[PDB]
RNA sequence: UACCUGGUUGAUCCUGCCAGUAGUCAUAUGCUUGUCUCAAAGAUUAAGCCAUGCAUGUGCAAGUAUGAACCAAUGAACUGUGAAACUGCGAAUGGCUCAUUAAAUCAGUUAUAGUUUGUUUGAUGGUACGUACUCGGAUAACCGUAGUAAUUCUAGAGCUAAUACGUGCAACAAACCCCGACUGGGCGCAUUUAUUAGAUAUGAUCCGAUGAUUCAUGAUAACUCGACGGAUCGCACGGCCGCCGGCGACGCAUCAUUCAAAUUUCUGCCCUAUCAACUUUCGAUGGUAGGAUAGGGGCCUACCAUGGUGGUGACGGGUGACGGAGAAUUAGGGUUCGAUUCCGGAGAGGGAGCCUGAGAAACGGCUACCACAUCCAAGGAAGGCAGCAGGCGCGCAAAUUACCCAAUCCUGACACGGGGAGGUAGUGACAAUAAAUAACAAUACCGGG
RNA sequence: GCGGUAAUUCCAGCUCCAAUAGCGUAUAUUUAAGUUGUUGCAGUUAAAAAGCUCGUAGUUGGACCUUGGGCCGGCAUCGUUACUUUGAAGAAAUUAGAGUGCUCAAAGCAAGCCAUCGCUCUGGAUACAUUAGCAUGGGAUAACAUCAUAGGAU
RNA sequence: UCCGCCGGCACCUUAUGAGAAAUCAAAGUCUUUGGGUUCCGGGGGGAGUAUGGUCGCAAGGCUGAAACUUAAAGGAAUUGAC
RNA sequence: CCCGUCGCUCCUACCGAUUGAAUGGUCCGGUGAAGUGUUCGGAUCGCGGUCGCGAGAAGUCCAUUGAACCUUAUCAUUUAGAGGAAGGAGAAGUCGUAACAAGGUUUCCGUAGGUGAACCUGCGGAAGGAUCAUUG
């Protein structure tokens, strides 16, 4: 009340952190970092609860202190560091370069990308204005800021950003006909192609997207993330990429029963 | 202490509002600086929210005043306070606040005018070949020029002395000046 | 805070509105008598579960046929019924499940199936044998007479390996008698 | 399970209530109680009062070791660990309670183009010049003289450090703006003020952003007695003839981000008219100019105007009223409840004022008054369980002065310390789940096909 | 309502009944209660039409205006709402609900399988969530002023 | 005198209507429940009482409780008795 | 069947002389701690050149926030009270018979007066009347 809060109750944790209700009174509060602490997956919830590498809040530390975790091309030790979207969690030694992608149910998935594809990432772009001494800068959506950007780059764009030599390799503008993945709300994790953008003077830029399998859905100007030019994404999607409503999930379970086992 | 809450005020319906909490620090107030025009300058540092610093000027004698028409800013000493829009006892007490009319000596401005326009009021070839160019458009208001002989120019304070610790301002000209002259003449 | 407070919990029987009625009392006593129960609670909880299922089915049947929030849970309810041996293969509609009754549920209890499988001399002997750890479903010992068996496990009920009735060593009574006869 | 039954009569049909019927994560109580699992537990009355013990400290290779410390060594500064102490950081989170509070808190939904933000992540630091191979004075631990009945009460003396404190080279530029020698001053970044560019949308002709800005930003003139612009630490040793050099730690400033707060838009709350007018000279509603604030604003001051709300219930009163998510019962509609573990607010006996700090009007911080209450050598000194456990009291009404950081997480200089947060055992018929107290045969007796 | 010398009702024995490791009692309140009635009560005689009329606010207000028509990146500047459809944003927990043989259950979000130096990318679904706010389509039914000094449209 | 129309005070017969019934052509068109609107009742007493407010010269009028007590009070019709 | 006065007992509430009593709250007024900012002040300390600069405690002045106490008034809650008086209950009663039959004077409303009590009477009204009716 008189200041900041350093505790996060388990029942107050974000939903995509599927945490057992009777597992404790507290959840790991995400540290300050590049991502918004509600759309992030802390490292504690990576070496635990997603991989069986660590078993407690004592071996996550025991393997972070060995400097074994390299997120976004940099060794990180803070166990509650907020890896939030498409961050390259590159585990050295064993080589587990993982892109944090959005499951069709709003979850977080560690898509195992190849090593040479793990040397870059992509970032969404916030406003672009003039800095001190009249030097334009980028100010992406994951805390990153890049000075001297190419003048074609504008707001809401996406940039393919290198890691070892941090410079913009190329970029995709925000326009209709581009692959887009939704990263917020109920439509999280659904890829599609923008059909038209509707503009309301004052607020609420609404984007209408067409799914590959024929479905259509709308969302805000936020929560969307351009992925690739035209209809070809620049990254490997985890699987499915379609909403897959409950009935067809039941059908998949049925055919899994009727095949494979089939007995 | 002094607070800025609406807690003690009354509703727009004229009904008394009760109290459900104590006073809070983040809504405090402080005593006014009550800056004075005096020769013994004194400015005291204040520590404000966030750890930043406010400069509370208790006494000032000089200032940074700008002639907008010629766009020249000079440091000069204030001589008197002649008008105060809000309170008529703030000129009797000679209190430096924003929008308070003051008088500043014209010596720096006379010196700049002489060395720039080549004209005194109140070298081989380049300087003379450039001086008449500035003398071609040289024009001054009669009310502006009549104060150089007197040695003091009417001016207005645009800074907040109790906040920035300084008294800067601009020289009164045009439609402003006579409006105050008709208020200062008697 | 106490984290244990977050565990959900509920009640399973309801008790009747009118406590003293002759016809209802005789009906309940009749059912208890040949289904080998212990009290009216063992039957009231079955009534409660059946009432919940019937209410769900009735709510589903009120919706339009082309409503997915009818198709999905209609399929789920019929799947559960066909899984627990309640609805026959000739009753694959949401209307038949509204016609279910308490004896359908009581016929699927482990005690009832043990009695009807010829392993027990009477439905009370079945309950006694169940509570004495003599019966295993599949490979798992069960000592709960209310265990509702499924169709796929109906062919695996058998006396346990540890049981003297399923190939175990003699109980303490027989061993005591052998000790007495030894000397 | 969308349900009724008894009672007015000599008897009848009604209105109508009394009584009966079932539930309550709803509290007492009474009798009884074998097993398994799961669990509330001094809220109601007194936010009444507290003996006692604990609940917040913290050290990495990497700020400061000479313990007259330990473990090893054998002319060198130290060159292993390290108690104490200085320095830094934290103690504004968590925990507890519901007294005040009825468009007020609060919920959904807005805004900051009206602001502050330690920290985390990314980027960015040319102007000091008017000993830099590295400046100065103290001080703690230590040691020894003490005072007092007394306390992490207190005074002198002698030593010695810094990433403490205080000074000071800031090391080496360019461009530009002004005053100017006939054919020199300014200028890093920060602060304040003023002027000015930021276009339309000499042939060939650069220039961002919003729904919206004199906006982002640039140039100019000046201004400020400017806690700013590294006198800091660890590891590895190398390459060029003394020169140069890596990987890290901590620290200062600006911007963006994250963590947030503050203020704010619209709509929404229980009973009362035996509450119909309320507010305003002294702020009530609005305007102008200031002051103050991190910032908008009658938030405050001077002057001015007479406005603002109300049968669509203002104003006033009651609440055994914290608000919500939610709980019980539910054919549907509904009625009643919501102290309590999740979110928000408020409080630390009652009011008030404030220091430090990025963050407090903080009470396991201070200062004062009021009420209690504690030693005392009677000169003075120290207080805050609505934290955990426990005690008294109040009551119809509520458990151990136990164990532990093993789990969940948080905090610190930190892999390592600590955590009455939290977990574990104890009491527990609040509530709830499953479930023993006999099954079979023969014989005796008695029935039906 | 019972007990005034024959007590089916009190005090006890026997027998029997209901629930059963649970039952009784007191308060509070949900149902019962269509005895608070919007759904959905009543007002001649049972309690309940004002002595009567006028009257502002409130509530409620006649009819009338697209049908035949089959087919089946631009660029404006505009009557406003209620209603209805579709979408978005929407804390978890609780509730409903899919999967899952904790031995069953109340639960939990786990797990399952060849009999592996492992795999199923294992799963950790989905609804509802009044009203108010934002956006898309519809214009039937309704409310406002707009309606003949042309100061109208082109 | 006869016929017809509108408006009014009533009356007679009959439900196929309603109602506890008396009875009602409206007191009908009501579990097959909804045309608009005003007032007003919640078992019988205490009680139209206490007190406050307000109008009146007064008598009084309008508004109007609570503690407590009680298992009935009451409506229509029926058979007796008187 | 049934009504009221009077007599006895208990219970609840009301009026009530006492400028009642107590408790909590608010407005006004007086005193006003303590902190915060400001004015003056200068115990002392450091350095500089037998001369200046800097830091600075106690104290003091004004303003501000303002606890707390002391009177008046007012609001809200509980209660004492001599006396009066009202309801209800009680198996003890006294006095009559007002109502139910044409209740022996038909009954009942509004209003006014009167008397031991139910009640009586004057004026206007009603049938809930003991008359649905005199074209005679
Ligand atoms: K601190
Ligand atoms: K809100
Ligand atoms: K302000
Ligand atoms: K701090
Ligand atoms: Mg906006
Ligand atoms: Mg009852
Ligand atoms: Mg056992
Ligand atoms: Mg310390
Ligand atoms: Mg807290
Ligand atoms: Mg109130
Ligand atoms: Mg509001
Ligand atoms: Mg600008
Ligand atoms: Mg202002
Ligand atoms: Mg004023
Ligand atoms: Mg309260
Ligand atoms: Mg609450
Ligand atoms: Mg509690
Ligand atoms: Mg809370
Ligand atoms: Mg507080
Ligand atoms: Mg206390
Ligand atoms: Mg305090
Ligand atoms: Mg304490
Ligand atoms: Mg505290
Ligand atoms: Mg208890
Ligand atoms: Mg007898
Ligand atoms: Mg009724
Ligand atoms: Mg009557
Ligand atoms: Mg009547
Ligand atoms: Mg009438
Ligand atoms: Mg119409
Ligand atoms: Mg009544
Ligand atoms: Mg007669
Ligand atoms: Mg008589
Ligand atoms: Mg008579």
């Amino acid at each position: 009340a008189r200041g900041l809060k350093k505790h996060l109750k388990r029942l107050n944790a974000p939903s995509h952190w599927m945490l057992d209700k009777l597992g404790g009174a507290f959840a790991p509060k995400p540290s300050s970092g590049p991502h918004k602490a509600r759309e992030c997956l802390p490292l504690i919830l990576i070496l635990r609860n997603r991989l069986k590498y660590a078993l407690t809040y004592r071996e996550v530390q025991s393997i972070l202190m060995q400097r074994h975790i390299m997120v976004d091309g940099k060794v990180r030790t803070d166990k509650t560091y907020p890896a939030g979207f498409m961050d390259i969690i590159s585990i050295p030694k064993t080589g587990e370069n993982y892109r944090l992608l959005y499951d069709t149910k709003g979850r977080f998935r560690l898509h195992s990308v190849r090593d040479e594809d793990a040397k870059f990432k992509l970032c969404k772009v916030r406003s672009v204005q003039f800095g001190q001494k009249g030097i334009p800068y980028l100010n992406t959506y994951d805390g990153r800021t890049i000075r001297y950007p190419d003048p074609l780059i504008k707001a809401n764009d996406t940039i393919k950003l290198d890691l070892e030599t941090n410079k913009i390799v190329d970029f995709i503008k925000f326009d209709v006909g581009n692959v887009v993945m939704v990263t917020g709300g109920r439509n999280t994790g659904r890829v599609g192609v923008i059909k038209n953008r509707e503009k309301h003077k004052g607020t609420f830029e609404t984007i209408h997207v067409e799914d590959a399998q024929g479905h259509q859905f709308a969302t805000r100007l936020g929560n969307v993330f351009t992925i690739g030019k035209g209809t070809k994404p620049w990254v490997s999607l985890p699987k499915g990429k379609g909403i897959k409503l409950t009935i067809i999930e039941e059908q998949r379970k049925r055919d899994a029963a009727a095949q494979a086992a089939a007995k | 202490g002094i607070s800025r809450d609406s807690m003690h005020k009354r509703r727009a319906t004229g009904g008394k509002q009760k109290a459900w909490r104590k006073k809070r620090k983040y809504e405090l107030g402080r005593q006014p600086a009550n800056t004075k025009l005096s020769s013994n300058k004194t400015v005291r540092r204040v520590r404000v929210r966030g750890g930043n610093v406010k400069w509370r000027a208790l006494r000032l004698d000089t200032g940074n005043f700008s002639w907008g028409s010629e766009a020249v800013t000079r440091k000069t000493r204030l001589l008197d306070v002649v008008y105060n829009s809000s309170n008529n006892e703030l000129v009797r007490t000679q209190t430096l606040v924003k929008n308070a009319i003051v008088q500043v000596d014209a010596a720096p401005f006379k010196q700049w005018y002489l060395t720039h326009y080549g004209v005194e009021i109140g070298k081989s070839n380049n300087v003379q070949r450039k001086l008449e160019k500035r003398q071609q458009g040289r024009t001054l208001d009669s009310h502006i020029e009549e104060q150089f002989s007197g040695g003091r120019l009417l001016a207005c304070i645009s800074s907040r002395p109790g906040q920035c610790g300084r008294a800067d301002g601009y020289i009164l000209e045009g439609k402003e000046l006579e409006f105050y002259m008709r208020k200062l003449q008697k | 805070v106490h984290v244990n407070f977050y565990r959900n919990y509920g009640k399973t029987f309801k008790k009747p509105r009118r406590p003293y009625e002759k016809e209802r009392l005789d009906a309940e006593l009749k059912l208890v008598g040949e289904y080998g129960l212990r009290c009216k609670r063992e039957l009231w909880r079955v009534q409660y579960a059946l009432s919940r299922i019937r209410n769900a089915a009735r709510h589903l049947l009120t919706l339009d046929e082309k409503n997915p929030r009818r198709i999905f849970e209609g399929a789920a309810l019929l799947r559960r019924m066909n899984r627990y041996g309640l609805l026959a293969e000739g009753q694959d509609k949401l209307d038949y499940v509204l016609a279910l009754t308490a004896e359908n549920f009581l016929a699927r209890r482990l005690q009832t199936l043990v009695f009807k499988a010829g392993m027990a001399k009477s439905i009370h002997h079945a309950r006694v044998l169940i509570r004495q750890r003599h019966i295993r479903v599949g490979r798992q010992i069960v000592n709960v007479p209310s265990f509702m068996v499924r169709v796929e496990s109906e062919k695996h009920i058998d006396f346990s390996l540890t049981s003297p009735f399923g190939g175990g060593p003699a109980g303490r009574v027989k061993r005591k008698n052998q000790k007495k006869a030894s000397g």
